[PDB]
């Protein structure tokens, strides 16, 4: 009596008719398992998600996979709950799809394991934290010029060849080492080749054992590409709520999540809003983002890679995304070519936390002075190129001299780069980096060679390196 | 000699001022272009949907 | 009374609606009374929406439509090599039947994320600009995007011709073109001898829209047979924008909700399904691979259009061709600045990789400072050298139609350019110098060419230098 | 009309000249009936079956073994927008393309054919000859280079230019004015009878202009001339 | 029995249709089987359109809908001072229930032409730039407009804090904000002592669109109680832009034809009937007042856009915050060229005018 | 109503001349924005000189503006308006600063201004 029946199929959309009084709730998951009865049928293993109640005991659903081979009239069963995915330590080191089934070849999770619903309300007002707290990452440039906030959302800008994956791996390693918290990666709209390459990169780096990886591939239907971020979020939320840890959540691209939502809305037939986006763009973005917050017992910090359509920052999707961000990190190809492997732009990067109320007066002053010096050095590039170095004034000479030290000291040697370099990685506390930059600004190390500042950690490693050079 | 030095300095200053004005105009025109593009997309999709649902 | 037959209710614009057919599958293939075939897309409560794969003028309301019981599929096999067929696998060249003994479904799952391998083998296209600045690897999918009359078809034909000595099978899919144009392309391939390893799939502009919609899937289905039996395949789709337009026509005729530019909701899913099946299989699944070169035609260079945006977001790289660059004498017309490849380095041999970085730097320095051509015509210490090197680089990167170049000669000419042996030669003499150097190479530097071919690395520097000055002594500057 | 032409193509093996007036009107009428036929609208208000109808019409105009049909078609471009769906779709079916520009029309140059946008697959060295190919490519390159210099000249004047681009522009003006011609049907508009120029003399005149044999002639003497002797005659009649 | 009981026939995207409810009155509150409230929007011939004010995932076709007999209303009173509540008056701070006694309708007519008086009392915000160049009086509607991250929330919090000694009840309405930011704002107000006279109405971005739609009306209805008791009230709306976005979402879910920028036709009426309820009453009516400070977020400083122009056409002047000036070290970056107070100056003390 | 038989010949001619000058100034705007007045000809600079003063003299102080600013309003007869614009077009007041023409009534008020400041 809990059985349904396929009645109408139109591409990725399926309508199911149920017995009167036994309709499934919105967002429930429906399963179809069909064995070919004869030579004119094919086997079906498909999952649907309830979207609307059309009336007359009919429900409209969105398919999570290909609907080819469906026949009007086959049996649909109701699971009685939304999509449920495994949680706990069994998810660490594994790769999952949107349904929560393992994708790697390491077997399947037993049915005895705990599973949690994908859809749930955001934490209530009185469960949230009251004070803003800084998340120490151990990376000098991030900790100085764009501090991270526990429970905040950080936008990541860049592209290929700037070390985005290397930075992600270093963040995972540092957070796990110095805070004890796991990280989760959500590949929304992930290219399969890049997903395989990233999996092998993580396996080589060794951070795979402390991360849970979820892929919604680009060839999957819009419903799956829309829902993969939520299963990643659920896997993070388990550790946030039960273990009391501080967890990182990585979203491969959130614009793809918004465009999948737009495609789902278009398939459902809703009247388009904005330029072409769904009417519920802000609602969907808020429902996704408001679950990434700090609570009384833990927090989730999320780093989103953001794509801007047509370079228009006033486009509705970037405009909605920016309303939730607390920081911004930009990766610079010029710095990558110059040899700054962190590649974080020191002037284009901004953060809401860079205010003396929460970070400290000395930290604020040091950051402001460093940014001013870097801007001053940037302004002189054309005149230096045209006339030459010797044509500048004495103060310009000093500014260039100190800025070329600061630019090099903004770099760092990463743990994950040891497999290629041979040099062990470093974890630099915020106090140490602030004091080092203050000392450099004061001119304490103007006599040192500039290459000594290249790929060192604290302010003593540069002295040791320079002494080793001679 | 002073006349030639003044002429070259004046050319340099005038040209940099012109370049700055051109960059500002480019920025404003780009903003206008993006607004017009968004408006065009919205109008086109609204007309298409109205025609579709008029049936 | 039965559920295996139906009666047609509505006919028009190449689609029909039928009552009955209670047990038809979604995507199934059906047959009408007069012998034309159809594919069932829409399964409503009381009727079935059918697209017609042939002349629909002979179909009237009330005639019978029957089940076939099979999801749509195409014939596969080695017998298709050298033939011209339609997306249904029926020959149109008029040379008789095809005689294949196996079939493969149109829609098949893409290889899993754990069945794949990193792209590490070069796909030599024979175009110097592509091989040096925008490398393509086996298993990669690279978008070729540009306006009309810019050279995309010529690039594809040269790439297919260059695969003669390699071990790859080529598939050319023509969507929405003139049959005369397709026949001219086939004649060019036959003339150059590429038709003994190439398969051509044709869906002309006079064919019904579902055939244009289904052609790329037939192409990838034919390629996947060789891919999964262990071989390497190259597939070219001539106009994905035309394929998308045909799909939009079908969707609008079936009354599905429209989106931006009246496209259906799953238009991105369509191209993702198509392009995600190109992969590089792991050694456990066999060493086979399939590489795709989709084509997109932009309007007035607008790459912010909906379909171009989708395909750019899907593919692994872009190759941009510009009309002004095409008409300024640069016939390859490849915009080396906008073009990008995310498999660079891994898709190149060591010898090419050792010179490609310097070539890229020299071209990037010259693309800026273009305003400084007229200004500062007097002597300058640095910018004059940069402009002189950039002009010769641009002259070197030019290439004639249907003249692929071996990689062992491309490496040598790029080495000669980058190391400064072209500096004392006028810009007008650069192409003649290159041609005479190629003629000199196969006459005397056979040992260098064999060393490059066998070791995939640069020859000995001093011997290469001696060869270059020996040729320069003979060369006559005009 | 196509049905009348196909009989002569097939049943008699003739060579048929099919002059078709504005193709755009056929597509426009197809779109006019589309909404009343009950079909959903498309991107720019056109019918969904635009490309299918266009191809079904165009593919019948072809040369076969029995005979050859050559067709010359005028195509309207709405509001000079070449990205409009109908002209954009029409490009796929054409072998040669001639583009007319309002900029050239207003300047007084007729037929106002754009020398850079116009294309033809018959322009190959093995088809027209190596000399013809060289002359055509040199003319196109000279015009493209001259187009670039105009941006500089508009700000800095002609005097700032060097003495080789000076010659470049001085010959490009001559080439641009020599691309004009006086038509037989333009006699009603201008009072001057038209002229017929063979391709050999066209190539010879353009090659001579490129080599500078007539560099001393005044610029205005090249407008609406025809042959290369006629510009010399005009220059003689108006002074030099 | 279909007079006071109905049955759901459709559910989707927060909109439901119900069969029955023969005696329901337009604008009534209805209650679903699980306790979620709804509003009777459309009364058709054989069905009723209901807007769901809460999570709609628990509402299924065939569920029971029950009448309440009350027009849309919210609880009001002095017991609500110092609490954080949702647009329905339900507390969210966890400090227990609120003991109110009476209610006011969400939709109420504005004071008439003859019921008003000229603005003549200064409202001291404590910000030198505002108090010197763009004065604000009691009963005025002043718009604060600027880009994101320009200090609008900080200006509002400073204004609310400064009202300690003056007899001024403050209401802070947050539409579409982040719950963490609302928590931080509440903690700042608690530290500075503002919860002795402040009410906070919150509807975050994770809430359904109808609640963001209804929050400003709940706030103004709460303020009108003290206004008509003869007191002075200050009301801050944090994102009228987000309220308009939520209303656009609702209208498009109802399949209404959109206009400029896909907004509905009555997008102007939405804000006008809200902002017309702030006024300075006459001596006959009691001399109460209500001051409104709506916020509008612009894109790249474009004040010629639809919503900015609509709000400018309603209020009595705007304070424009400049984004590039905000980066010049002047944190209260008021653009004095584009800022004006129409009914200011008269509501300014003698010394400051001189 | 702007017709010679309704407003008078000199009124019509003054209006047309003012509009012509303003149109020329509007046409010069893009060049002025890009590279300033330094590359304008002598007549173009005179056109700009007259047009800025005309545009500023088109301003007026209203009676109802007493509430915003303390300056009292002014009522200007059409004869005075025509005479003042004719005098400006004839070049009588090319030496006065352009800020003296802002928010005044008769041309006598323009003359009285620039005396409270430098003349
Ligand atoms: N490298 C080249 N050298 C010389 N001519 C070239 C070269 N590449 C292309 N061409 C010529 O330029 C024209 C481009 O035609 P092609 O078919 O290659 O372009 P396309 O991008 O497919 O455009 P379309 O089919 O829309 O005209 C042809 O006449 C071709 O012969
Ligand atoms: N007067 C001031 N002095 C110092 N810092 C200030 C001042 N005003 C605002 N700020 C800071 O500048 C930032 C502006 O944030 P605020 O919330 O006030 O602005 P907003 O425009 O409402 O922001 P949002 O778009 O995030 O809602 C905050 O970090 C705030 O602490
Ligand atoms: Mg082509
Ligand atoms: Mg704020």
């Amino acid at each position: 009596m809990t059985r349904g029946r396929v009645i109408q199929v139109m591409g990725p959309v399926v309508d199911v008719k149920f017995e009167n009084g036994h309709l499934p709730a919105i967002y429930n998951a429906l399963k179809i398992q069909h064995k070919a009865r004869n030579e004119n049928e094919v086997d079906i293993d498909l999952t649907l998600e309830v979207a609307l109640h059309l009336g007359d005991d009919t429900v409209r659903t969105i398919a999570m996979a290909s609907t080819d081979g469906l026949i009007r009239g086959m049996e649909v069963i109701d699971t009685g709950a939304p999509i449920s995915v495994p949680v706990g330590e069994v998810t660490l080191g594994r790769v999952f799809n949107v349904l929560g089934e393992p994708i790697d070849l390491e077997g399947d999770i037993p049915a005895d394991a705990r599973r949690d619903p994908i859809h749930r309300p955001a934490p209530k007002f009185e469960e949230l934290a009251t004070e803003v707290e800084i998340l120490e990452t151990g990376i000098k440039v991030v900790d100085l010029l764009a501090p991270y906030i526990k429970g905040g959302k950080i936008g990541l800008f860049g592209g290929a060849g700037v070390g985005k994956t290397v930075l992600i791996q270093e963040l995972i390693h540092n957070i796990a080492q110095e805070h004890g918290g796991i990280s989760v990666f959500a590949g929304v709209g992930e290219r399969t080749r890049e997903g395989n390459d990233l999996y092998h990169e993580m396996k080589d780096s060794g951070v795979i054992s402390k991360t849970a990886m979820v892929f919604g591939q680009m060839n999957e239907p819009p419903g799956a590409r829309m829902r993969v971020a939520l299963t990643g979020l659920t896997m993070a939320e388990y550790f946030r709520d039960e273990q009391g840890q501080d967890v990182l959540l990585f979203i491969d691209n959130i614009f793809r999540f918004t465009q999948a939502g737009s495609e789902v809305s278009a398939l459902l037939g809703r009247m388009p809003s904005a330029v072409g986006y769904q009417p519920t763009l802000a609602t969907e973005m808020g429902q996704l983002q408001e679950r990434i917050t700090s609570t009384a017992k833990g927090s989730i910090t999320s780093i989103q890679a953001i794509y801007v359509p047509a370079d228009d920052y006033t486009d509705p999707a970037p405009a909605t995304t920016f309303s939730h961000l607390d920081a911004t990190t930009n990766l610079e190809r010029k710095l990558a070519e110059m040899g700054i492997y962190p590649a974080v732009d020191p002037l284009a990067s901004t953060s809401r936390a860079l205010a003396p109320e929460i970070v400290g007066e000395e930290h604020y002053q040091v950051a402001r002075k460093v940014q001013q010096t870097l801007q001053r050095y940037k302004e002189l590039q054309d005149i230096i190129a045209i006339l030459g170095m010797d044509e500048l004034s004495d103060e310009d000479k000093l500014v260039v001299h100190r800025a070329r030290r600061i630019q090099f000291f903004l770099s760092q040697n990463f743990h994950v780069a040891e497999q290629f370099t041979g040099q062990p990685g470093s974890y630099v506390p915020v106090k140490e980096t602030v004091r080092g930059f203050k000392e450099i600004l004061e001119g304490k190390y103007d006599h040192l060679p500039e290459d000594a500042f290249r790929l060192v950690g604290r302010i003593e490693e540069v002295v040791e390196k320079a002494k080793a050079m001679g | 000699l002073d006349a030639k030095a003044s002429e070259h300095a004046a050319r340099m200053t005038a040209m940099k001022n012109a370049t700055d004005n051109a960059n500002e105009l480019i920025r404003t025109l780009t903003l206008s272009y993006n607004r017009a593009r968004q408006a065009a997309i919205t109008q086109e999709i609204t007309e298409i949907v109205a025609g579709a649902n008029a049936l | 009374q039965v559920s295996d037959v139906g009666t047609v209710i509505q006919v028009g614009d190449g689609i029909a609606r039928a009552h009955g057919l209670d047990n038809v599958m979604s995507g199934e293939l059906v047959e009408f009374a007069n012998g034309v075939m159809g594919m069932a897309l829409n399964l409503e409560e009381n009727n079935v929406g059918i697209v017609i794969l042939g002349p629909y003028t002979g179909i009237k309301e009330g005639d019978e439509v029957r089940r076939t019981g099979r999801i749509m599929e195409v014939p596969v096999g080695e017998a298709l090599i050298g033939r011209v067929v339609n997306p249904l696998g029926q020959p149109v060249d008029g040379l008789g039947p095809v005689e294949t003994t196996e079939t493969r479904p149109i829609e098949s799952p893409a290889p899993g994320v754990m069945d794949r391998r990193s792209v590490h083998e070069p796909l030599q296209t024979g175009i110097k600009a592509i091989d040096a600045l925008v490398p393509i690897g086996r298993g990669q999918r690279e978008l070729i995007i540009g306006d009309r009359q810019t050279g995309k078809t010529s690039v594809a034909i040269d790439t297919i011709i260059n695969q003669k000595d390699q071990n790859m099978i080529s598939i050319y899919v023509a969507i929405g073109q003139k049959e005369s144009t397709v026949r001219t392309v086939v004649e060019t391939l036959r003339k150059h001898g590429a038709l003994d390893y190439t398969i051509v799939v044709t869906a002309s502009a006079s064919q019904p829209a579902p055939l244009l919609f289904l052609a790329p899937y037939a192409g990838v289905a034919m390629g996947e047979y060789f891919m999964y039996k262990g071989k390497h395949v190259l597939v070219v789709y001539d106009d994905l924008s035309k394929q998308a337009a045909a799909y939009r026509e079908l969707s609008l005729l079936l009354r599905r909700p429209p989106g931006r530019e009246a496209y259906p909701g799953d238009i991105f899913y369509l191209h993702s399904r198509l392009l995600e099946r190109a992969a590089k299989l792991s050694d456990a699944k066999g060493g086979g691979s399939l590489t795709a070169l989709p084509f997109v035609e932009t309007q007035a260079g607008d790459i912010s259009a909906y379909i171009p945006t989708n395909v750019i977001s899907i593919t692994d790289g872009q190759i941009f061709l510009q009309s002004d660059l095409f008409f300024s004498g640069v016939r390859p017309a490849i915009n080396a600045g906008l073009s990008v490849s995310r498999v660079g380095g891994a898709a190149q041999i060591k010898a090419m990789k050792k010179v490609a970085g310097t070539l890229r730097l020299d071209l990037a320095a010259y693309r800026e400072l273009e305003a400084f051509a007229q200004f500062g015509s007097d002597l300058d210490k640095a910018t004059q050298a940069k402009l002189a090197r950039g002009a010769r680089t641009v002259e070197v990167l030019k290439q004639d139609l249907h003249q692929p170049i071996p990689v062992e000669k491309q490496v040598l000419i790029i080495y000669a350019l980058t190391r400064g042996f072209l500096d004392d030669i006028p810009v007008e003499d650069v192409r003649r110098f290159e041609k005479e150097f190629y003629l000199f190479l196969d006459q005397n530097g056979q040992h260098l060419l064999e060393h490059i071919r066998t070791t995939k690395d640069l020859p000995n520097e001093d011997d290469l230098n001696k060869a270059i000055e020996a040729f320069k002594k003979t060369f006559v500057v005009s | 009309g196509l049905t009348m032409a196909e009989y002569f193509r097939d049943e008699q093996g003739q060579d048929v000249l099919l002059f078709i007036d504005n193709i755009f009107r056929f597509t426009q009428a197809g779109s006019e009936v589309s909404a009343l036929l009950g079909r959903m609208p498309s991107a720019v208000g056109y019918q969904p079956t635009l490309a299918t109808e266009m191809g079904q019409l165009q593919e019948r105009i072809t040369s076969t073994a029995k005979g050859s049909i050559t067709s010359i078609q005028a195509i309207y471009v709405p509001a000079d927008d070449y990205t409009d769906p109908a002209p954009a779709t029409t490009f796929s079916h054409l072998d040669a393309t001639t583009n007319l520009e309002r900029k050239l029309a207003e300047m007084g140059i007729y037929p106002a054919v754009d020398p850079l946008a116009s294309t033809s697959r018959a322009l190959a060295p093995e088809i027209v000859g190596e000399e013809h190919y060289q002359v055509a490519r040199k003319v196109q390159q000279t015009l493209q280079r001259y187009k670039e210099l105009q941006d500089i000249i508009a700000i800095l004047g002609m005097d700032e230019l060097s003495d080789e681009d000076k010659l470049v522009v001085h010959r490009a003006r001559r080439i641009q004015f020599f691309l004009s011609q006086n038509f037989h049907v333009a006699e009603q508009f201008t009072g001057q009878p038209g002229s017929y120029v063979p391709v050999k003399e066209t190539v010879r005149g353009f090659k001579e202009i490129l080599e500078g044999k007539y560099d001393h002639l005044p610029e205005d003497a090249f407008r609406l001339v025809g042959r290369i002797e006629e510009v010399v005659e005009k220059a003689k009649a108006m002074g030099v």
